[PDB]
RNA sequence: CGCGACCUCAGAUCAGACGUGGCGACCCGCUGAAUUUAAGCAUAUUAGUCAGCGGAGGAGAAGAAACUAACCAGGAUUCCCUCAGUAACGGCGAGUGAACAGGGAAGAGCCCAGCGCCGAAUCCCCGCCCCGCGGCGGGGCGCGGGACAUGUGGCGUACGGAAGACCCGCUCCCCGGCGCCGCUCGUGGGGGGCCCAAGUCCUUCUGAUCGAGGCCCAGCCCGUGGACGGUGUGAGGCCGGUAGCGGCCCCCGGCGCGCCGGGCCCGGGUCUUCCCGGAGUCGGGUUGCUUGGGAAUGCAGCCCAAAGCGGGUGGUAAACUCCAUCUAAGGCUAAAUACCGGCACGAGACCGAUAGUCAACAAGUACCGUAAGGGAAAGUUGAAAAGAACUUUGAAGAGAGAGUUCAAGAGGGCGUGAAACCGUUAAGAGGUAAACGGGUGGGGUCCGCGCAGUCCGCCCGGAGGAUUCAACCCGGCGGCGGGUCCGGCCGUGUCGGCGGCCCGGCGGAUCUUUCCCGC
RNA sequence: GGGGACCGUCCCCCGACCGGCGACCGGCCGCCGCCGGGCGCAUUUCCACCGCGGCGGUGCGCCGCGACCGGCUCCGGGACG
RNA sequence: CGGCGACGUCGGCUACCCACCCGACCCGUCUUGAAACACGGACCAAGGAGUCUAACACGUGCGCGAGUCGGGGGCUCGCACGAAAGCCGCCGUGGCGCAAUGAAGGUGAAGGCCGGCGCGCUCGCCGGCCGAGGUGGGAUCCCGAGGCCUCUCCAGUCCGCCGAGGGCGCACCACCGGCCCGUCUCGCCCGCCGCGCCGGGGAGGUGGAGCACGAGCGCACGUGUUAGGACCCGAAAGAUGG
RNA sequence: CGACCUGGGUAUAGGGGCGAAAGACUAAUCGAACCAUCUAGUAGCUGGUUCCCUCCGAAGUUUCCCUCAGGAUAGCUGGC
RNA sequence: UGGGCCACUUUUGGUAAGCAGAACUGGCGCUGCGGGAUGAACCGAACGCCGGGUUAAGGCGCCCGAUGCCGACGCUCAUCA
RNA sequence: CCCCGCGGACGCUACGCCGCGACGAGUAGGAGGGCCGCUGCGGUGAGCCUUGAAGCCUAGGGCGCGGGCCCGGGUGGAGCCGCCGCAGGUGCAGAUCUUGGUGGUAGUAGCAAAUAUUCAAACGAGAACUUUGAAGGCCGAAGUGGAGAAGGGUUCCAUGU
RNA sequence: CAGGGGAAUCCGACUGUUUAAUUAAAACAAAGCAUCGCGAAGGCCCGCGGCGGGUGUUGACGCGAUGUGAUUUCUGCCCA
RNA sequence: AAUGCCUCGUCAUCUAAUUAGUGACGCGCAUGAAGGAUGAACGAGAUUCCCACUGUCCCUACCUACUAUCCAGCGAAACCACAGCCAAGGGAACGGGCUUGGCGGAAUCAGCGGGGAAAGAAGACCCUGUUGAGCUUGACUCUAGUCUGGCACGGUGAAG
RNA sequence: CUAAUAGGGAACGUGAGCUGGGUUUAGACCGUCGUGAGACAGGUUAGUUUUACCCUACUGAUGAUGUGUUGUUGCCAUGGU
C-alpha cells in the first residue's frame, strides 16, 4: 500500500526472476583468461602487431557525435584503389579493408588513403623464405627494427584545430545569428507551399487576361 | 551488519512491533499500486497529481540523439577555454578577441544566464538564443554560427 | 511377334556403408497452461514460463545487410557497459517494454545456382602392381563397369565478372617423411614413474609425548623449504611432503633447415567488346497467434498473385513526387558467449550428525504402495585389544573375586554423559492440593588461617650494627637559557636568473618557419 | 608535421636581509639535577629490635552501652500580652 | 566506655529444609471486558519465525566538490594470502548533477544609478560605473558618548571590563518588485541576399515540478514503503503430465 | 431353475469409464480416483513471533473506498 | 490505531433493559495502591528502592489496625427489626 | 627580591571528573544504552592450557537493578577465552509447533465367540501347556478328514539351540 | 426337525434390482401401452486426425430417442 | 386420501373412554386423467382392529453359562495448565481456586453415573469472506459440433 | 377410581441413564411454488444414539491418629429419621 509521500515504483519482478539470475563471481577468471589468450595471440604472431590489422579514420554517424572521430572496420576499396593496394593483399600485410563502405566525401576518402600510405611506409616485410629476400625489405633494419608493436596501430586521434585570436570585423559584429536561425528555420519550413503557391499563381498569370 | 537492527531489540516482544490488533498480514490492501483509483485514490490525489490518464502526442521510434543539443550559459563561457588566454585577451593592446568554440568543449547551443566580462570575444555555437546573443555584442563580440 | 533401348517401379540373408537408443546443466525447433496480480473479474498478468514432443555439440544458435541511418554518416554475427525502466504497449488500470547511435571483448571472411567458355575437362566402384599400413592414402595399369548432356569439373558471384589487345612485374604454393636444431616455452609443451634440507641433541612433564627449560661464538640446525597431513600432545628439523628457470627415466604432438614422392602453374594496370542473378516467391486481402511495434513487429493457414531504370526498407493509413539505402525468396564460417549433467582438480569469514545433500554409515538402502511413486533411522572403547586368563555360585542370563589399562566411575550401539522420569540413602515436614511474594525465627551444610584481632608516617626514649651524612674533587648523563654566542637550519618574501626544451622537469584553447622534411 | 619563443608551476644551486632555533638538530658556555668513583669514618646518615610512649590516618574479631551536637517530627510543662 | 572469645563458640540479611503472620486465582492469546464454564498448554531436551536482492524516500557518517563516479574494460611474475590490492585519463563512453518550460513546432533565465536628446511620448541610440533589487525581522561582528581602577590631587602618557545609542547584516522567514517557458488581452515599432501567410521586440493578467552567484556525485549505516516465497505455519481450489 | 451363484481370461480410465439409477461404483479414497509437478499457489482470516534496563507514549475519531473482520487520509505517537 | 466501553449531567427510540443512539468532561482500555467484604469503570489517590512523621476516602465490639471516651441529645421492639 | 626547612594529598580514561535543582505509572508503538549473551573473520593479549581446554554437576564464595558474570570443589580429557573492529542461519514457554525421550493414568483396562478336560510315567535345573500310555469329550463325510488351483517361497525334512 | 391365524386401508402389479460402511422402500427395472427419428450420400453416437469408428455378421416384425408402467376400464377441453 | 391449511372437518361404526382406523359427505388452502379409477396374486413395504399367545406390564423373583471379582504370569490406551469438599457473593451475568462463611484426618477396595459447562472433531447449523466446488438457466463472455453463403480443388458440351 | 386427583423449580432437572416416536443430513412419494437446478415452521415413509479404568460426589468395604499392648462391656457429641 502507498504510505505518505513517495514514489510510484514499477519494480519488474513478477516474471520468476530468480531462476535467471547472473552472478559475476567468475568475472576476475574471465579477465585472466582473456588475458592469458591476449599474451597467447601476442606471441603467436610474433613481429605482427598484438591488436591486428590497421583500422580506418571513421566519423561517427549521429548529430551527437559527428564532431568525434572513431576506428572503423575496415578501408574502403575506393582507398586502396588510390593507394595502390589490392583488395586481396592488403588483408595479407594487415591492412583492415571493408567492402561495404563507401566515401561520400574526398576529405574522408583522403585522410585514409594518407593513413595507407604512411604505414605502408611504416611497414617491415619479411621475405617469405628468409635465406632468399625477392622484394621484402632490407636486412639490415628488419633485424633490429622488428618488434611487436602494442596498442591499436596508429590510433584514431581526435585533432582540434587551434583557432588564432583576431580582430572582429564590422562584418562580424553586424550578423544577426538568432535572427538568422529563426529565418532559416521558416525558410525550410514554408518552402514547399511557398512552391504552390507561387505555382498557383503563375497559373493565374497565364490566363489572367482573357 | 544485522546487529545493529530492530529486530535485535524486537526478541521477546511478541508482535514485533506490528501491533497485537492489526497484527501483520500478506498484503491488506493490495498488491503493487493496487486500487490507485479506488481505495488509494486520496494518496496518489494527494502526492501524484496527473498520474491517470493520457496527455499530448505520441512518437513511435524517438531517437535521442537527434534531440542532442546541450547548453552552456554565458556565466560559464569563459571557464571552456584556458586561464592563459583570459589574460591574455585582456591585457592585449589590440582589438584581438579570443575564439570560443562551445562545440569543441561539448555544448551545442549558447544561451544567456548571467552577464560577460567586459572584453569582446568570437563565439561559435549551432545555435544562440536571443538574450545570449545581445550579451555578446554588448561587450564588442561577435556570435558565428556552424554546422 | 519375338528381340532390344529407355522410363517408372519391385524383390534379394545381394557387395559395401549409414540411422535407431542413452545423457540432456548449457543450445536449437515446436507445443504450451493454470495457480498468481489486478485487493472481485473476463482483456491484461503470470508467460512464450512450468509441464509435453523432437534434434545437436563441446559449445550451440547466429552471421557477412533486400542493415543502421538522415550524419561531416556508419558497416557480418555474438557477448559486456550504457542507451533505459526510456520510445512505445496497456480494462492507458494492474502492469509490460525494446532498438539506433557511443565505449569495450573478439574480430575473418567467403562459396554456389544462374549468365558464359573450355572435345565431360568431372565423379564413384571393381580388379593388377609398387610405396606404405596405423583411422587405410599416393602412384602406375585395365577395348574394366557405372554415374553424368534431365549437366560433372575448371574459371567466375555483385567487392562486379569474362575475353581480346598494350604495358609492366617472373616475382614462388600447399601437402607426408629422412637427420638435426631453437630445445616446444615466464623459462618441459603435455602425460607417467622415481628421487633431493635441517635435533628424535641435554635436563625434565607424561600412559604416551609433538609439552617446558637449554644449546659459547649474536647466538642448536635448515630455510628459495615456518603449507598441510601422519606419528601415543600441541612437530619447520621423526615420516610423507612443501621450495626450487631442482635431478634422472619413459612416452606423445605442431613448429626451420638440406633432400626426397608427387602434384604446383601467370599476376597486376589501361583500353575495347561482351555478360550479369534464386517465383505459388515477393507483394496484397483476410484469419489466428505473437511483439514495445502503436490504421496491424514477426510467424503461419486460406484466397489472390508479380516486376525488371525492377524489388525491399525509410516506426501513421493513402495518392503524386524527389531522395537515401540495400539487393530477398540458395549455402558455409573460428573468436569473444553459455553450462545446477559428466571427467579431474583447487578453494571458502558456509554446516558440523534433529545441522550440512534424502544419504558423513552395506542410502535411493531398509521399508511402503498393484502401480505411477514415496523413502528413513543410523558417526565416536582404547595410544595399543592389552577385548578381562584363572577361581567360585547358578541350568543359564547374570554375579563375586582376580587381571589389562593412566582410566573400564572407557567392558564391543563402549568419548563426554544434561533435563524430564525412577530407586535408594540422609535431613526436615505434612488434616485446608501444591507452588509463590514480603518479614522474621529455628535447624543444617559450608565459609571466614574467627578465636584475644589492623597497618604505617613522623617524633621521643632505650639498647646494637653498617657505612660513610653534608660539603668538596674527578668523570659520565640529562633538563633549562643564550645576542646565533658557532654551525646546520627552517618559513616567508629579494634580486642576476649563472643557471632547462644541447648544460634539470611537467603543463598551457599563448604566440610562430616570415631559419626545416607533405600542397 | 617539427623545432623555437612566451606564460604557469618546479627544481637543485651560487648569495644577502627578514622571524625564530621552533614541538628539525649538533658544538660551546652558564645554572640546576641525577649517577659512578674518591674524600669525608662519626653530636652526621642509614638499618633492624624494644616501649603495654606521643601525635596523625585507616580501622576495630564479635556483641553491647553512654555522652554531647545538628536535622526532621510528635508531645508535655511555665510564663507574657 | 564495657563484655566475650578455640575442639566450643563467634559472624555470614545471600544459598538448603522447616515454622509462623500478612499478601497472594494460571500463563499465553483475541478482547470493551479472562481466574474464567473462551482457546493452546502432561513433562524434558534440541530445533523453531522481519531475512536477502532490487528500487525509492528521508536522516546520519566519510571523500571530493560544479563537479562526481571506473561499477564494464585494460595494464601489472598468473594464482599462498591475491578471485585481493595497485594503476589507467585520448579508458569519463556513460550515469547523475550543472536549466526550465510547452502536447508540439520550439523557445530558454541581470539588474541599479548618473547624463546630455527624439517629446527622458511610461519612452527609443549611447556614455560611465557596480554586478541579482527592496522592506521588516535577524545569531554574530563593528563603532560607541558615558562609567569601573591605584595613598591623594592641577596634567596626559599604554592598553582591559561594563556600556545607552548607532552601523554592516549570515542563514532563514514573511512580503513587494524583477527574469525564463506556456497561454490570453491590447498595441506600436524594428530587421533583411530570401519582402514573406517571413523573423524579432513591448505592456498588462494568468499556468510552470523554474531563475534570482550553484550542491551535487560516490560510498557506508539506520529507518520506512514496495516487488519478490518476503516474519513463520495453514486452505476449499486451478493446471500439466502420468 | 433363474433378470440365479461363482473362478479365470478379456474390454471400457478421470470431466473419463460404468451404472435395473443410490450421485452408486471406479484398489478402506468419489457431487470428479490416485501419483508427481506448477507450488514455499493466494488468504483483508486463525495461531505463533526468542535478552536486559532507561526515556517518551497512543487510537478505536474525520473524509474517500463493491468500504462494513480491510485500506488510503487527517488526527493522536516517537525520533532526529 | 481507525471493533471501544463506563460514570455525573444533557439527551433520542423503546414498557424496559447490564438495550440501542448522540453531547460534555473524566475514566477504564494502558493503572498499580488505600477504601467500597468481594468487583475493569465508584470514593481517595496515581506508582523509582527505603526510614520517620501526617493525612485522604473510609473506619475504630471481635474477626481486623483504631473509642478499653465514665462521649452528648433524642427515636425505635420488629413471632420476615 | 620565599628560603633555619628546597617542601606541600587527590585530580583531568575531557567519550573524563565534579556541583546544583526538578522529576520517575504504562498496553500498542518509537528511541537510547548494554564491561548482556551465541557463532565465525581481521588485529591484539611475548593471553590460558595434559602441573588439565571445552562441556557437565554442585546445601561452595561473591558481583550486577537486570540481561548475566567471576571464583572454589567434582567430573572430564584437548582445546579455549579477554579487548579493538568486522559479519550473522545470533537469545524461546507457548504456534492442536518439528524430532527425540519420559511420566501419571497403572501393575489398571484387559489376556471371556465356537461344551473339556483328568490320571500316571519319561526327558528335563525347571512341566497346567512337550512326548508316551490310559480315560472322558469334540469335529460327525456340506468334517476340526484326505488332496488340488491362485497366492506364499523354503514355511517342507532331520539334528541342535 | 418343525407355518400363529383372521378382518380390513395405502402403495408397488408380479419375479427381479438398489445407496459395499446408518435408508431394501412406495424408489429403479419390468412386460404392456404411446410417441418420435431414420431407406444408408441415412438416423443416433464416438473421434485431435484419416470418407476414421460403434449400432452393423444390421435394413423398418430393424436400429436409435423418450414417456408411462401387468391385466381391466377410461384417458375430457386448450396450439393463446 | 402418502394430496385439506382451517382441522382433533361433520355424520355413522369400532371402545368405558379413540388428535388413531374404517364407511359416508365435499366450493377440493392446493385432487384429476400415459396417467385417473379399479382388481386378484404377491410384499423382511406403511396403518387399524380381532382370536390365540405370552414376564411388555401389574411386580418382580429364582436358576444356568461366561464375565466382572481375588490370585500367579503378562500387560496397554484415551486423557492430563495446576488440581480436585460445599453455600452465597461479585465476576465474561452458572467457580475447584477469588471474598465471606460452612469446615478440613493417612493409604485404599468394589461400585456408580451428579459434576469436572468430562473425552472424542479448528461446529456440519447460522453469519462473514470481494474463498470454492457439484448442478441449473435467455445471467455475462465464449466454445466443440452443426445449418448456411463465398473462394479453391473444379473440367467438357448444348438449350436458353 | 379417589380424601384429592393443586400448581411449579432444579442448564424449559435428568441421552458416557435409557428410548428415538418428533424435529433436523443423505433415499423416496404427493400437493403448492419455480423455465430449471431446486424450495416449502406442508403432509408421508425408511433412516449407525460411541468412551469411564481418572478426580470428586454418592453408595457400601478395609483401615488410620490418641489412651503403653490387647480384649470385654459400655456412654453419647454429632448426623439421619
Ligand atoms: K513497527
Ligand atoms: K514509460
Ligand atoms: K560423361
Ligand atoms: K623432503
Ligand atoms: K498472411
Ligand atoms: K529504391
Ligand atoms: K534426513
Ligand atoms: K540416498
Ligand atoms: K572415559
Ligand atoms: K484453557
Ligand atoms: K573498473
Ligand atoms: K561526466
Ligand atoms: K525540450
Ligand atoms: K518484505
Ligand atoms: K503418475
Ligand atoms: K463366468
Ligand atoms: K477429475
Ligand atoms: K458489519
Ligand atoms: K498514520
Ligand atoms: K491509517
Ligand atoms: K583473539
Ligand atoms: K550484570
Ligand atoms: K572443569
Ligand atoms: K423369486
Ligand atoms: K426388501
Ligand atoms: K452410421
Ligand atoms: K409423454
Ligand atoms: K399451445
Ligand atoms: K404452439
Ligand atoms: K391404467
Ligand atoms: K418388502
Ligand atoms: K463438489
Ligand atoms: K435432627
Ligand atoms: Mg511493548
Ligand atoms: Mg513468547
Ligand atoms: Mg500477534
Ligand atoms: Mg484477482
Ligand atoms: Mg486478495
Ligand atoms: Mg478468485
Ligand atoms: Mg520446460
Ligand atoms: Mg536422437
Ligand atoms: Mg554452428
Ligand atoms: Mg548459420
Ligand atoms: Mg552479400
Ligand atoms: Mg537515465
Ligand atoms: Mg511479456
Ligand atoms: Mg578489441
Ligand atoms: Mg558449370
Ligand atoms: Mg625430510
Ligand atoms: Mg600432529
Ligand atoms: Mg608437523
Ligand atoms: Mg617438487
Ligand atoms: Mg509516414
Ligand atoms: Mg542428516
Ligand atoms: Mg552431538
Ligand atoms: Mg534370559
Ligand atoms: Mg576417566
Ligand atoms: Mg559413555
Ligand atoms: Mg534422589
Ligand atoms: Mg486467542
Ligand atoms: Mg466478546
Ligand atoms: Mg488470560
Ligand atoms: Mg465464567
Ligand atoms: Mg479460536
Ligand atoms: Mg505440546
Ligand atoms: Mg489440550
Ligand atoms: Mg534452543
Ligand atoms: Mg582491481
Ligand atoms: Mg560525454
Ligand atoms: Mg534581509
Ligand atoms: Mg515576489
Ligand atoms: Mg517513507
Ligand atoms: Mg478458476
Ligand atoms: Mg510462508
Ligand atoms: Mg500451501
Ligand atoms: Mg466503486
Ligand atoms: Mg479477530
Ligand atoms: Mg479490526
Ligand atoms: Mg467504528
Ligand atoms: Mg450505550
Ligand atoms: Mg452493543
Ligand atoms: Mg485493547
Ligand atoms: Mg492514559
Ligand atoms: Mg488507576
Ligand atoms: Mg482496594
Ligand atoms: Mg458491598
Ligand atoms: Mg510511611
Ligand atoms: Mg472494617
Ligand atoms: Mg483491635
Ligand atoms: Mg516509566
Ligand atoms: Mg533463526
Ligand atoms: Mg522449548
Ligand atoms: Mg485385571
Ligand atoms: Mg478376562
Ligand atoms: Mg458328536
Ligand atoms: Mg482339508
Ligand atoms: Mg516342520
Ligand atoms: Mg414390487
Ligand atoms: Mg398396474
Ligand atoms: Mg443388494
Ligand atoms: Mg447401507
Ligand atoms: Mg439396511
Ligand atoms: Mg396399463
Ligand atoms: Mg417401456
Ligand atoms: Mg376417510
Ligand atoms: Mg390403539
Ligand atoms: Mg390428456
Ligand atoms: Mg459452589
Ligand atoms: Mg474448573
Ligand atoms: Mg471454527
Ligand atoms: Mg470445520
Ligand atoms: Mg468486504
Ligand atoms: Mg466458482
Ligand atoms: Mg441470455
Ligand atoms: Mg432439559
Ligand atoms: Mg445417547
Ligand atoms: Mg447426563
Ligand atoms: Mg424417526
Ligand atoms: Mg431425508
Ligand atoms: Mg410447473
Ligand atoms: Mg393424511
Ligand atoms: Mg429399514
Ligand atoms: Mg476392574
Ligand atoms: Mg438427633
Amino acid at each position: 500500500a502507498p504510505s505518505r509521500n513517495g514514489m510510484v515504483l514499477k519494480p519488474h519482478f513478477h516474471k520468476d526472476w530468480q531462476r535467471r539470475v547472473a552472478t559475476w563471481f567468475n568475472q576476475p577468471a574471465r579477465k585472466i583468461r582473456r588475458r592469458k589468450a591476449r599474451q597467447a595471440k601476442a606471441r603467436r604472431i610474433a613481429p605482427r602487431p598484438a591488436s591486428g590489422p590497421i583500422r580506418p579514420i571513421v566519423r561517427c554517424p549521429t548529430v551527437r557525435y559527428h564532431t568525434k572521430v572513431r576506428a572503423g572496420r575496415g578501408f574502403s576499396l575506393e582507398e586502396l584503389r588510390v593507394a595502390g593496394i589490392h583488395k586481396k593483399v592488403a588483408r595479407t600485410i594487415g591492412i583492415s579493408v571493408d567492402p561495404r563502405r563507401r566515401n561520400k566525401s574526398t576529405e574522408s576518402l583522403q585522410a585514409n588513403v594518407q593513413r595507407l600510405k604512411e604505414y605502408r611506409s611504416k611497414l617491415i616485410l619479411f621475405p617469405r623464405k628468409p635465406s632468399a629476400p625477392k622484394k621484402g625489405d632490407s636486412s639490415a633494419e628488419e633485424l633490429k627494427l622488428a618488434t611487436q608493436l602494442t596498442g591499436p596501430v596508429m590510433p584514431v586521434r581526435n585533432v582540434y584545430k587551434k583557432e588564432k585570436a583576431r580582430v572582429i570585423t564590422e562584418e562580424e559584429k553586424n550578423f544577426k545569428a538568432f535572427a538568422s536561425l529563426r529565418m532559416a528555420r521558416a525558410n525550410a519550413r514554408l518552402f514547399g507551399i511557398r512552391a504552390k503557391r507561387a505555382k498557383e499563381a503563375a497559373e493565374q498569370d497565364v490566363e489572367k487576361k482573357k | 551488519p544485522s546487529r545493529l537492527r530492530k529486530t535485535r531489540k524486537l526478541r521477546g516482544h511478541v508482535s514485533h512491533g506490528h501491533g497485537r490488533i492489526g497484527k501483520h498480514r500478506k498484503h491488506p490492501g493490495g498488491r503493487g499500486n493496487a486500487g490507485g483509483l479506488h481505495h488509494h485514490r486520496i494518496n496518489f490525489d494527494k502526492y501524484h497529481p496527473g498520474y491517470f490518464g493520457k496527455v499530448g502526442m505520441k512518437h513511435y521510434h524517438l531517437k535521442r540523439n537527434q534531440s542532442f543539443c546541450p547548453t552552456v550559459n554565458l556565466d560559464k563561457l569563459w571557464t571552456l577555454v584556458s586561464e592563459q588566454t583570459r589574460v591574455n585577451a585582456a591585457k592585449n593592446k589590440t582589438g584581438a578577441a579570443p575564439i570560443i568554440d562551445v562545440v569543441r568543449s561539448g555544448y551545442y547551443k549558447v544561451l544567456g544566464k548571467g552577464k560577460l566580462p567586459k572584453q569582446p570575444v568570437i563565439v561559435k555555437a549551432k545555435f544562440f538564443s536571443r538574450r545570449a546573443e545581445e550579451k555578446i555584442k554588448s561587450v564588442g563580440g561577435a556570435c558565428v554560427l556552424v554546422a
